[PDB]
RNA sequence: CUCUCU
RNA sequence: UCUCUCU
RNA sequence: CUCUCU
RNA sequence: UCUCUCU
RNA sequence: CUCUCU
RNA sequence: UCUCUCU
RNA sequence: CUCUCU
RNA sequence: UCUCUCU
RNA sequence: CUCUCU
RNA sequence: UCUCUCU
RNA sequence: UCUCUCU
RNA sequence: CUCUCU
């Protein structure tokens, strides 16, 4: 166990990134003149996060520079801002310089770019999108059946995410990117060749290697290796990739799960005086659960909508429990979790074509009875196509993965005593 | 259709459910 | 045979290092105020060894100095200490100066740094880690299959180990380092070039040369030479290195095997009055076996755990028999060795999040019926890829390596009469 | 999977076993 | 035109090889004690050629050494020898040392191995086999239809032939080898991997590259490149290779055509005093035609068989005109060529189970009215599968290849004036 | 069945014949 | 601008070489007894040039000495000589001593070897061969597609050419030599090693360095450097070199273009009294154009052939405009240039198997309306494979290279006023 | 096939032509 | 390409600029 | 492997043997 | 498809 | 040291 | 791809 | 001392 | 990279 | 006694 | 599948 | 001053 | 490569 | 004051 | 500076 | 693969 130094270094690094994010949000709130209530709005924090993400999108910035937009300059950003006077909420659009946002981000991080914070914000946005909306249209359009949605974790993450974004995204998103590449390859013949051919080939190499590392058992690993070997892949290995994503429902790969909290929680924590540089942090440890335990976040509530359902959606987005079992999610939270079918709430974002006269603000109940450590595994699983098919046959609805690994009480900060759950609906998108 | 099997996020002992009447047949 | 003078000099040097280690442990036990029973705990000896290793880690010390930790000063070290009053064990954390530990180490070695003792302690820790835990996660993460684990000997040894550490570590660890270098090279293009480029190139040179010397037959040696020749290695020679490690399962390289005993045994031997400077020592001779024969070591035993299994694990870690054949290991020890699958014991280290109310202490039965001389060879083996493949085809489950080389009785201190074993399970990690 | 062949530590005559049904094929 | 030196060097080299072959045959005839009539038998020359080929077959020699045969020693060779006393032919079996044959071959070539002569003899044997027998059974067994036989040129050439053997063999033989490899690959999974995997992969590489160079137009070249790209080829590219051989009937590749005369003609020429070292030689020039013009060869004639048909078969085998157009072959020879269907003759070889009482000897009329230069081209031809199919559509039974390239009179040794032929049956195997 | 098209050996002008009623259709 | 002295020295040196060539041709004409008309034949001048080149070919001379030819002594040379009596042309073969030719060459150059003249004659022969024949067979044989022929400039230059020959030859010829080396390396394993291994390695070094210097942009330069880095290059970098030659069609390297006139023009100029030692010379300046302006050359014309087409071919060979744009070539010459497709003429050389009864002599119209300075550049161009591919994408059929650099009138000897051309077929081999 | 792009010999302003329908695609 | 870093001629306090996106990588 | 060529100790006429199938190739 | 398991 | 035109 | 094995 | 535009 | 072989 | 910003 | 050609 | 047999 | 850390 | 043919 | 649970 | 972003 020589990792203690390495683990402490990683904890210090993630704590530094969290502290930088919190101080940046504090600076943005101070400069934008929002009260304590207005600064704690999740919509305002999401708007600020989109501010940062659009400011630092280099490819998008260059695209807007060299193709100008229609009536929208490529130099400034916008975002919905909600402020309260006389008790009533209204939305107004602010215009802020991309250069100013970048300078604020650099200053809040001791003059360092700190792409880790940007990736963390992107992962939080992707988790929110996954927990809120279903992209079955993209599934059906590319040829994959809408039947599988568990593997679509992190499907909204843009390519600018680093290695963490690739690790956190599911097998289905990688397969979707692969099929998009294959479709673009069937479209035209001048592909795989030329100057762009080398770049697209190395991109295929890297994405197929991260899918290589994502998987668990040897037969499906060999299958992904073989479909990689194809120089000019086409329709047969199109169906091969469809089958490979198809087999992931039974023998899943290792997909990372992280607790990416909104910038509002980090800003409130930093405003309280918490210094994550010394105390450390861990995206899979108790720290995010404890931070959510003693943090208050307010959200805009549409008419005839349930605040409890929106709070549950926000909690699942925060903890990336969109595809987590309903029973274990209810046990961890302590309140029975409502699947997406009977969620009487729309998305947390408020559209432009909405009335600023019938909206109310409610506190988000982001409190959980139990806390658990997120696992990046896939579960116990113990020609090659027939071998893979034979593996699915063996699985019975009783195999117990993570044997001896339970949940822990919030007071149990080091996880001395796990709690064994005893076990209705079990699928969020069912 | 809908969601089928599961995406293990938390390290808790469980019985990961699947719906064979349609997944096994294809 | 003019080596007798050289062999005697090496024996004197290793005996001096062992004597220094023993006297250092005696000094540490005297200053830390532990009784005879408490001083013989393997957990306490491991804590003291970690004390020394963390004290002398120059790069880690500088890292902690110039990036301070969170609430943990970079000036002092800590470690679990177990003491007994009224018959009950408890764990308390001591804080000792790195400078004080370094001064004690220098004084115990006649004012000499004596990095040989540090390397010996590191090799003992690595052997314990190899005999206790499987690092299949690191194997799968870097792309190598989890299928091979025999070559992973000394995978936990840090880079600060000298030539002895490089010689004792297996082919798999060198391949793992090579693939980590290749992965870091595929990550960014500014590698192999610049000021860091020269240093990483000479590091690749030296590690590829030690892998060069590790191997046995000419074809695989030529293969490692050719993959060395590549100025900017990539994916093809990525698979070449995968194959080269793959071929080591059939035609193995020469990996050194040493008997690195814990500091507790050396301290007890020095306390008994044994002087290794005059009598000499040999990490591959009878001396470690005889030392373990007349030494007593106590260990903490977790509830519902078998002391015999923990003693077997400690013995295999001491003699580096983690990947040794089960039958020959049982024959040498005299008791049938239980593979890791049915070992009803966890690691020897006791974690912080453990209860100091249900733990008991038991004597470790580190006694072996027979003793044998450790061999640094790999075994008889008698384009180049096809030639290497053809070599694997010839091997039949009957080739007898080390012909005429048997085991010897403990009374047979010079190995007059070898004993021929006559030959169930045969793999520890199976 | 698991451990396959052997890592000779002691200088004793033996028959170093391997599991061909999977090692030879790859 | 700086090739004149290179062309003269190649002419000198081929003349030296021909002179060595002739002197070797003279030595063998002198030592075996055959008269002038017996030494001019084509059966005896074929037996001597088989002597040399079996003597120098290294793999076959090792196979016979380490698996001995049943009652046949691996040290000596045998072959049918026909001698005449009192006017009657009989067959007797001689036993000669492989070492003695090798020593005679080396001595006849100034102590040089001279594998060029061996390859020339093998190509002569392959041309004879192609002109005599149809291997439709091998075609049907491997899955290719028996419909195509033009591409089967040099299908009987063993793998020990050098680059000349690979160049002279047709596209169909390369495809047959490829499908044999694919069938062996579908048989077992442990292929493409291991020590034998590397060797079989480089063998596939080299044979696919020589098929690469054999072809003519760009689309089919791209197709063979793509089927090469497959790491683990199977059934789809099985059909791809079937189609690629299928397309060769319409857009043929470049297959070399050489005049490989039997060792009898060379021996007679050397006995006449002709020195090919100074005069030079050319396998595609007038030299073989002129050599056959002034050479006499006798052959054994079975009962109720036509000497003219056997002479025509021998002539076509000598000039590799087995698949040549019947009309142009008749025009060059000056006598109308009988296709294989109405050839009233069996093979030139006489089987062991034959009577030595009803056989007669007749002179072979290997005289041609015209002589022509052999061409290694395929003919004018001016997704990719559809593009290849579209190319076959354009071809009309009137395209004139080799425009302006006619035949030449035997007195026209430098080909001043070509003769334009004016144009019944046209297929030998029809 | 039988031989179909041709294997040009000699460099003579010609009209290389093929039998379309079966080769073109497959 | 301190090059004026260097430029004047180079002009004096090239003028001295031209004067030596002219006086040597005058000596050869005087000794061989040809009239003014016979001495001005381009065929006779080509025969004399081959005389000199074969006389001084040291490796070829040694080869012929130690392997003698068949009926052709290694001591003397031959060549076609055409003389006119009674108005009719006939060809007779002369036999001249190699030693005598060498002595004449040394005497004509003041006792100096003057390899510059030999290299100039070789470059003239190579330009004639490039402008006359297409070596698509060598392209297809080595694996490169026949699609590209622009880079094949100077493909017929033998290795004995100095640095000027390496500079004038195109990228395609260097790639062809590299692939020949790679093919010879795949043929046998004992390469890259041994005494011949060092020599072939330094040869690869030097040829890869001259290709290094030939190229223009940084990415392709880095690519050639990396393929150089490979110690034992094979199939992957085989395709890498194929791609590197492939990219030269879009981003070309710097290939020198020189006006190498035949020895007939130099001999006529020297006979007129022109002294190039004082007046100077320049292979890229106006001097060759002016020399061709006031020089008359006669050539043998085959029956039913156009003298204008042969004159155009000779002019393009002289000015190395074989791959030059058809429009600019027509503008410079003043007469529309016929591409090779509709050139109704064969090669300038007359073969041995030709009739000396239907040949006529015509004057070569080597007069150009405009003159231009030859450029050694490639044109404006402004992983690394993808970067190279992306560069090809940018190029549009309108980029104007050599901006402001036009053609000049023959009276404009210093190029005061360039002429801007205003712009049908554009490819000679199209 | 045939010649495709160009080999600039003379220093004259021009528009060096290439045939993309086949060169760009490979 | 072009000029990259700087050649200090005058003794004036400054911040000598370089272009890392290409110099550091090689 | 093993011993290959020779180490001339005695002054006797001989033909110093070598094994080219491996020495020449490297 | 007469002489050869696959 | 065997042989057979054409499943 | 008519004259040059490879 | 040979030769050929364009598998 | 228009005027200088290398 | 020559000259050219930027393969 | 309400707001986005493909 | 951290830890874990076995994606 | 049985007895010698490196 | 030791020893071992052949990773 | 756009948005949508579920073809 | 429970506790360490990548």
């Amino acid at each position: 166990d020589g990792e203690r130094q390495n683990a402490t270094e990683i904890r210090a690094s993630v704590g530094k990134m969290i502290d930088g994010i919190g101080r940046f949000y504090i600076q943005m709130c101070t400069e934008l003149k929002l009260s304590d209530y207005e600064g704690r709005l999740i919509q305002n924090s999401l708007t600020i996060e989109r501010m940062v993400l659009s400011a630092f999108d280099e490819r998008r910035n260059k695209y807007l520079e060299e193709h100008p937009s229609a009536g929208k300059d490529p130099k400034k950003t916008g975002g919905p801002i909600y402020r309260r006077v006389d008790g009533k909420w209204r939305r107004e659009l602010i215009l802020y310089d991309k250069e100013e946002i970048r300078r604020i981000w650099r200053q809040a991080n001791n003059g360092d770019d700190a792409t880790a914070g940007l990736t963390h914000m992107m992962i939080w946005h992707s988790n929110l999108n996954d927990a809120t909306y279903q992209r079955t249209r993209a599934l059906v359009r590319t040829g994959m059946d809408p039947r599988m949605c568990s593997l679509m974790q992190g499907s909204t993450l843009p390519r600018r995410s680093g290695a963490a974004g690739a690790a956190v995204k599911g097998v289905g998103t990688m397969v979707m990117e692969l099929i998009r590449m294959i479709k673009r390859g069937i479209n035209d013949r001048n592909f795989w060749r030329g100057e762009n051919g080398r770049r697209t080939r190395i991109a295929y190499e890297r994405m197929c290697n991260i899918l290589k590392g994502k998987f668990q058992t040897a037969a499906q690993r060999t299958m992904v290796d073989q479909v990689r070997e194809s120089r000019n892949p086409g329709n047969a290995e199109f169906e091969d990739l469809i089958f490979l994503a198809r087999s992931a429902l039974i023998l899943r790969g290792s997909v990372a799960h992280k607790s990416c909290l909104p910038a509002c929680v980090y800003g409130s924590a930093v405003a309280s005086g918490y210094d994550f540089e010394r105390e450390g942090y861990s995206l899979v440890g108790i720290d995010p659960f404890r931070l959510l335990q003693n943090s208050q976040v307010y959200s805009l509530i549409r008419p005839n909508e349930n605040p409890a359902h929106k709070s549950q959606l926000v909690w699942m987005a925060c903890h990336s429990a969109a595809f987590e079992d309903l029973r274990v999610s209810s046990f961890i939270r302590g309140t029975k979790v409502v699947p997406r079918g009977k969620l009487s709430t729309r998305g947390v974002q408020i559209a432009s074509n909405e009335n600023m006269e019938t909206m109310e603000s409610s506190t988000l109940e982001l409190r959980s009875r139990y806390w658990a450590i997120r696992t990046r595994s896939g579960g116990n699983t113990n020609d090659m196509r027939t071998e893979i098919i034979r593996l699915m046959e063996s699985a019975r609805p009783e195999d117990v993965s993570f044997q001896g690994r339970g949940v822990f009480e919030l007071s149990d900060e080091k996880a001395t005593s796990p709690i064994v759950p005893s076990f209705e609906g079990s699928y969020f998108f069912g | 259709s809908g969601q089928i099997s599961i995406q293990p996020t938390f390290s808790v002992q469980r019985n990961l459910p699947f719906d064979r009447p349609t997944i096994m047949a294809a």
